[PDB]
RNA sequence: AUCCGUAACUUCGGGAUAAGGAUUGGCUCUAAGGGUCGGGUACGAUCAACUUAGAACUGGUACGGACAAGGGGAAUCUGACU
RNA sequence: AUGAAA
RNA sequence: CGCCCGUCGCUAGUACCGAUUGAAUGGCUUAGUGAGGCCUCAGGAUCUGCUUAGAGAAGGGGGCAACUCCAUCUCAGAGCGGAGAAUUUGGACAAACUUGGUCAUUUAGAGGAACUAAAAGUCGUAACAAGGUUUCCGUAGGUGAACCUGCGGAAGGAUCAUU
RNA sequence: ACCCACUCGGCACCUUACGAGAAAUCAAAGUCUUUGGGUUCUGGGGGGAGUAUGGUCGCAAGGCUGAAACUUAAAGGAAUUG
RNA sequence: UAUCUGGUUGAUCCUGCCAGUAGUCAUAUGCUUGUCUCAAAGAUUAAGCCAUGCAUGUCUAAGUAUAAGCAAUUUAUACAGUGAAACUGCGAAUGGCUCAUUAAAUCAGUUAUCGUUUAUUUGAUAGUUCCUUUACUACAUGGUAUAACUGUGGUAAUUCUAGAGCUAAUACAUGCUUAAAAUCUCGACCCUUUGGAAGAGAUGUAUUUAUUAGAUAAAAAAUCAAUGUCUUCGGACUCUUUGAUGAUUCAUAAUAACUUUUCGAAUCGCAUGGCCUUGUGCUGGCGAUGGUUCAUUCAAAUUUCUGCCCUAUCAACUUUCGAUGGUAGGAUAGUGGCCUACCAUGGUUUCAACGGGUAACGGGGAAUAAGGGUUCGAUUCCGGAGAGGGAGCCUGAGAAACGGCUACCACAUCCAAGGAAGGCAGCAGGCGCGCAAAUUACCCAAUCCUAAUUCAGGGAGGUAGUGACAAUAAAUAACGAUACAGGGCCCAUUCGGGUCUUGUAAUUGGAAUGAGUACAAUGUAAAUACCUUAACGAGGAACAAUUGGAGGGCAAGUCUGGUGCCAGCAGCCGCGGUAAUUCCAGCUCCAAUAGCGUAUAUUAAAGUUGUUGCAGUUAAAAAGCUCGUAGUUGAACUUUGGGCCCGGUUGGCCGGUCGGAUUUCCAACGGGGCCUUUCCUUCUGGCUAACCUUGAGCUUGGCGAACCAGGACUUUUACUUUGAAAAAAUUAGAGUGUUCAAAGCAGGCGUAUUGCUCGAAUAUAUUAGCAUGGAAUAAUAGAAUAGGACG
């Protein structure tokens, strides 16, 4: 009788499983982004079929047709928002061509790589799932963001963990501890 | 199912209250009244949807126990009595009126006004006849029942009415060239300055009406609402007009207002 | 006796009253079914028969009231039949 | 006239 | 020394025919019995209002002595009525049962005749070359088996050809 | 009766291959993925099976209609070299 | 994101299928499984049986209370506080469960009730109730129980009940009390006769019948049956009034009666207010309850058009004894074969009737896709049906009620054997069925509902438990330096450095928090969980990621041992008969990953169902040939043409805005109108319109649609355009930081004291139905021995 919670995955697999030139160079994405499943991949390319199908039976459509105007300005506006999209290309051809690896450099791991509070894009994920950060005043620990530049701006350290200080850790209390110990 | 529903499910209630699909898989039945079941606002979704002045059925019917609400100049002492169309609330505490009519969003909206235009209401006759006795009456959109009006009053005529009694402020009769708003449809909160209407005489009387920005379009006779004469509406009216701008025109109006 | 219904098989003719069921009195009525005579250069009068159908009322549910008056079915052997 | 199984 | 056909023989399976007036299940259903309520004809325990109803005789009021006025515990008796269950006639509604008929859905079965499958079974060698009687089609007959023969037809023939 | 030329309708023919087709081959077996002139009938892997049953026609022989279970990865068409 | 591959051959092209492949809110199972969030869940087989326990009861200020119940009135002598039980009134017909039934039936859209009921709410609404109407009768108000209770008690048992004594009412049965006029009758009386008359009964509401009115295209004349108004009795005669409806015998009003008699307050809580004719006189408020009629609202029942799966190894079906219609009547709340009496004999059918089957309730919708589509859809929302099968019925506004009665049928229980009580397809739970499916739990905190009512109840519902059904997120590990190997550049001083690389590592170190433990707070009805954070919680032996596979399609061993066409593997092909790249083990390696496989159904693939869009010479397939009905399809033609103008969109000068917007715009583009033999309905009207109407340059008077009511011819369709409307959820999609995400519809901003503030769009909605501009296309009758139009 309660209206039973819509569910939809936010995935597709592909078509035809083993072709070594599609694992290959998903291997290569996942390896240089530190990933971990061919779902995280699979999902990202999910996406972005979804929105090229919305670019292609858009642009199908004539000039000024007040559909293809709001939906598409509102794309632009949520693509520019995200910045896997730039400032200036607003003409639906580079939301054509627009890439998986433009969505993930725009996720939040390698970002924090770039910005060099890693030394390793998995020593950012272990940061990220040990929580040693916040991208604004509030900490996640989720790799796949798709920051929104506000964030970008506003990173840091977790101010509630080592290296935005607060605390100097657990194994830290447990360094000190010994050697008060061995003092003793 | 052997006899009269009592119960209401979410999802069969209407689109228009927004209420939501969560919170308990049972919604609030307005019981019998004089307005329909639909066209209608319940005052617990009214104070518990759209005020939040408190939170929960129970504290709304502390609320209408100790008597700071009437409507029609009367308490109404039910948590789910029909506050329909056009329709008058007065309320002592913050000495507010609040006038329920629509919006073009296709909503019950929330008109903030003052004891006299609460005072006042607007009526559309539904029909009119001749009582026992010799006595001729009319029955208006609001279950209101009116005797010895003028015989110039007739059928799909409005009435503006002292909220004391059911008597009568004045009237205003249909013809072409008269300020309305329409109830029913797409065009749900629209008001659009009648312009010609067409009779097809065996059922659905038609109406071409346009608002201000020559925007026209077609409505049922008995959907439409006659709110007196072209300009002045005989109330306050609400954010827009019954306007429809786009989708965009809202989108920068908005972003303009930020 | 009337009404209802009727198998397999068949030489298509039969089997078949198949099987199997219902009803039937008395009294008072009602309907139809005929013959002949009738018209200025649609119809009337008049006579007598049995049938069939139906309805009321009735009865110690009885009634082809005595007499009279088929038991049937499914299969085999055998000869075709009279 | 026939000519084993893979 | 290729491939290949059918009978016969062993093993296993699937379905079909089949005596058994076969068996079940369900539905529709003639006829018959026909509950149970409901409506209608009565019924009348029972209770109960009114109308009187005369007196066994108290009380007091009056001829104060017989006698007289009304109330009174009493009981018939009479009608004037109200409601009234059990029971009850007839009617329409009609569960269930019995019996047949009928419609579909599954199912047992002596035996019989088939089909299929299965590494190496027997008998032959019909077919593919002119396949050793050119093949096949229909029809009829024949015989252990493929199969043969007759009548007509075809080429998918072994001939596209006799001025 | 012949000859020439033409004509309409017929049995067919010689050559091409624009066109088509899987190929043989074909003046349609063409004008079909640049997919539509009109209509009828039939087929949906092979076998089981044109079997079983039920109707229906016939003296019969048999015909018309006509499944399923089960089994199987092939059977089959046209051409090439051997 | 409109995709193919392997397999028949010695090889080739093909048909043609198979298998592979991807997915499923499609199920089951296996092996495994650390975490956060959301959550389905005994439908499939049995609508099979069911123990046990709950699931609907219910009161205020306010219907009845002496509880011999409890506080205390002390403002109350009758109570007047509270208050079990009981009477009463409501409701128990909603919810919830399942999908057995049902194939023009439900259902979906779409119509009607001018053909009906409707408690409840909501708005209005009962001067008329003394019926020999004068004593026939209290209206500061009338009669009756009866419960509860007292007690006697009776059965083994029952929500079993009798017997006797009380008492109450908004329970029952009854019951008067307020106007004025106005017509009829009578009708005293005068009597008049032109004829005048006092006085008396009636009339409210409601039911039933009969009757009238309830309207109205146009103008005058002759009179009277008798002048009728008032009279000049020469006749002036006018005056007249009726709403809605598409349209009614409609609404509604009145005559005359009918009624076994309907309603017209004997009810209740608060507050006590005013006149004095100083009377418990007379008046007075805020309410609750109920109450006749009408309308309304939530409903309900019938109802118009359209539409449903497979079947002809079902072609005739229906009507005895209702099938089709009609008349009259009955019943119904209402029309109507709904039923009867009588009567005509019809009605449906290849445009597939009727019959059968359905692992059929239907729809909103789900998977899946380029389009087209195919399949599923018991299943959270809508409408239907049912309560073990059937039938019946009481109460009620509302049930054919089943958590209500009666019976029968099959089930099944307790018996102190006489009798008694039941129907889990409600929540839990159990048996059985099976491939296949949760706790005999907490709470009404919310969502809502119900009652007399804020206060109680609610297995409806929420909560938690089981839970790898499905979905979201995402740990299992990492980082510095130390032994090797690099790539640029510099020195080009050799092969020295290699500054720095990026890895290879029985290298080493740290910091680094999580899972799990939480003290706690927070969470929530109470919690248990999430988040928070103390304290405790790793170096891999730690805290240990599985499931499939390695010959191909199809990525992944020419590795080791074992086996020897055996054991076994393998979807398809195939492997194995002593060197197995397939088997069984070790090692290694690839795929996906807390999931992976397996079996079955279904979609894509599949142009192997082919409308889009199949094949038919030989691959399966053209009927032996012809005729022929229904069916499908069916030659060409009937208005073209040009002119004339008009005004809109698009650009196009000028940008006169510093890349916005304008003009004469040349031009195009489609649109409206006049004429070219082109009536492309007109009569009444008012608008008379556009007014020929003109007053001096802004005046007095044109031809009806351009507004409208009608009279009117309106021969038929299909088609096509536009609009109203199509319940939400869903779907697509706007915005939105649930810490991202799935989600959901919230949120955001303050001077953070007054507070401010956008939202919850939009789109889609098939056919069919209504209106709708058009008039090409397809047919479609038209006036021919003219019953022919204008007349």
């Amino acid at each position: 009788p309660r209206a039973p919670r819509t569910y939809s995955k936010t995935y597709s697999t592909p078509k035809r499983p083993y072709e070594s030139s599609r694992l290959d160079a998903e291997l290569k994405l996942a390896g240089e982004f530190g990933l971990k499943n061919k779902k995280e991949i699979y999902r990202i390319s999910f996406q972005l079929s979804k929105i090229r199908r919305a670019a292609r039976d858009l642009l199908t459509r004539d000039e000024k047709d007040p559909k293809r105007l709001f939906e598409g300005n509102a794309l632009i506006r949520r693509l520019v928002r995200v910045g896997v999209l730039s400032e200036d290309k607003k003409k639906l051809d580079y939301v054509l061509a627009l890439k998986v690896e433009d969505f993930l450099e725009r996720r939040l791991q390698t970002q924090v790589y770039k910005l060099g509070l890693a030394k390793s894009v998995h020593h950012a994920r272990v940061l990220i799932t040990q929580r040693h950060i916040a991208v604004g005043k509030q900490i996640v620990n989720i790799p796949s963001f798709m920051v929104r530049l506000d964030s970008e701006k506003h990173i840091d350290f977790a101010p509630t963990s080592p290296f935005g200080g607060a605390r100097p850790g657990r194994v830290a209390r447990r360094n000190a501890a010994r050697k008060a110990e061995a003092s003793g | 199912a052997r006899g009269p529903k009592k119960h209401l499910k979410r999802l069969a209630a209407p689109h228009h209250w927004l209420l939501d699909k969560l919170s308990g898989c049972y919604a609030p039945r307005p019981s019998a009244g004089p307005h329909k079941l639909r066209e209608s606002l319940p005052l617990i979704v009214f104070l518990r949807n759209r005020l939040k002045y408190a939170l929960n059925g129970r504290e709304v019917k502390a609320i209408l126990m100790q008597r700071h609400v009437k409507v029609d100049g009367k308490v109404r002492t039910d948590t789910t009595y029909p506050a329909g169309f056009m329709d008058v609330i007065t309320l002592d505490a913050t000495n507010e009126n609040f006038r329920l009519v629509y919006d073009v969003k296709g909503r019950f909206a929330v008109h903030r006004i003052t004891d006299e235009e609460a005072s006042y209401k607007l009526g559309k006759v539904k029909k009119v006849q001749l009582g026992k006795k010799g006595v001729p009456y009319v029955v208006t959109h609001d279950g209101r029942t009116i005797r010895y009006p003028d015989p110039n009053i007739k059928v799909n005529d409005t009435v503006k009415i002292d909220l004391a009694s059911g008597k009568i402020t004045d009237f205003i009769k249909f013809d072409a060239g008269k300020l309305v708003y329409v109830t029913g449809g797409r065009n749900l909160g629209r008001i659009g300055t009648i312009v010609h209407k067409e009779r097809h005489d065996g059922g659905f009387d038609l109406v071409h009406i346009k608002d201000s920005l020559d925007n026209t379009f077609v409505t049922r006779l008995n959907n439409v609402f006659v709110i007196g004469e072209q300009g002045k509406p005989y109330i306050s009216l609400p954010k827009g007009k019954g306007i429809k701008l786009s989708i965009a025109e809202e989108r920068d109006r908005r972003r303009a207002q930020q």
